[PDB]
């Protein structure tokens, strides 16, 4: 059940900013339900597929394609320059969504939203949402901050012991040789005592 | 080279050996470093004086030697990782190398 | 560094064993 706030200016009320929710469950494309809200009253709305099929239709492109517009606009995912007009009509409950484009403008979308008799009960549920999923947020970035610092201690400590081997192996390989030739040192004088002896 | 090699007829030298010779103005005696061959005689003579690689049975060895010594064996693989420890334990018991910190 | 070990100590064990075998035929002489 995937939900985004975003907030967003009616050009009817440019002084104050509403709050659009739209909860999906699995995809934007199976459809979804979105809330406008500004504190005081709340207008909730539902979009199925059935409708979206039809909107993409009477607009002449793929499917795919409108719902990624629909995901820029609703979801407040507009790239660097893409600008989208939302309007609401209070007195008829009517709010569409239009991308703004030069001189031109196209009429995203349409809704008939309804209002809802506890504007009260719908801000809270969005105010403990908000508070949940941010705190949620902070317990991960917590653990992960850990993590970060228990890796960065084991790789301090791992790079100080590999600087203490590199070295170790020349030492080991300097040794070495010494230790054949002292072994060889002493082999060799026994030969030479037996050989004198033998030339006795 | 290769010609005269196969006749075990001459001995083959590296010119080091002239080199040198010209550097301290004398004869100096031959080694396995210096002869790339050599002739049944010259065999039998440094069979005797030195062994069967580039190292003497009299005169002893130093670094710069040994590792020379360690260039003409080649590696062989006709050890065992697990019989190669044990002989290397047996080595390393045998003439007290038990302080060594590796 | 094992493979360097194994190969060093391969070599000097082996000229060792040339050295012993020498350091053998030696004294196989003092009999006679």
């Amino acid at each position: 059940m995937e939900r985004k706030i975003s907030r967003i200016h009616l050009v009817s009320e440019p002084s104050i900013t509403h709050f659009l929710q739209v909860s999906w469950e699995k995809t934007l494309e199976s459809g979804f339900v979105i809330t406008l809200t500004d504190g005081h009253s709340a207008w909730t709305g539902t979009v199925s597929e059935s409708e979206i099929s039809q909107e993409a239709d009477d607009m002449a492109m793929e499917k795919g394609k409108y719902v990624g517009e629909l995901r820029k606009a609703l979801l407040s995912g507009a790239g660097p320059a893409d600008v989208y007009t939302f309007n609401f009509s209070k007195e008829s409950c009517y709010f569409f969504f239009e991308k703004n484009l030069k001189d031109v403008s196209f009429r995203l979308g349409s809704f008939n939203l309804e209002k809802v008799e506890n504007p009260a009960e719908v801000i809270r549920e969005l105010i403990c949402y908000c508070l949940d999923t941010i705190a949620e947020n902070q317990a991960k970035n917590e653990h992960l901050q850990k993590e970060n610092e228990r890796l960065l201690r084991d790789w301090n400590d791992v790079q100080g012991r590999f600087e203490k081997c590199v070295s170790a192996k020349e030492a080991l390989e300097t040794d070495l040789y010494k230790r054949f030739i002292l072994v060889l040192n002493e082999k060799k004088t026994k030969i030479r005592s037996l050989h004198n002896k033998l030339l006795n | 080279v290769k010609n005269i090699i196969l006749s075990n007829k001459h001995d083959v030298v590296k010119p080091a050996w002239l080199l040198e010779c010209f550097k301290t103005k004398s004869f100096v005696p031959w080694q396995p470093r210096f002869m790339i061959h050599m002739c049944p005689s010259t065999k039998e003579h440094f069979a005797r004086e030195y062994d069967c690689y580039g190292d003497s049975y009299f005169i002893d060895t130093d670094l710069n030697q040994l590792k020379e010594v360690f260039s003409g064996i080649k590696n062989s693989n006709e050890q065992t990782p697990e019989e190669m420890a044990s002989l290397i334990a047996d080595l390393e018991y045998r003439y007290s190398w038990d302080c060594s910190p590796l």
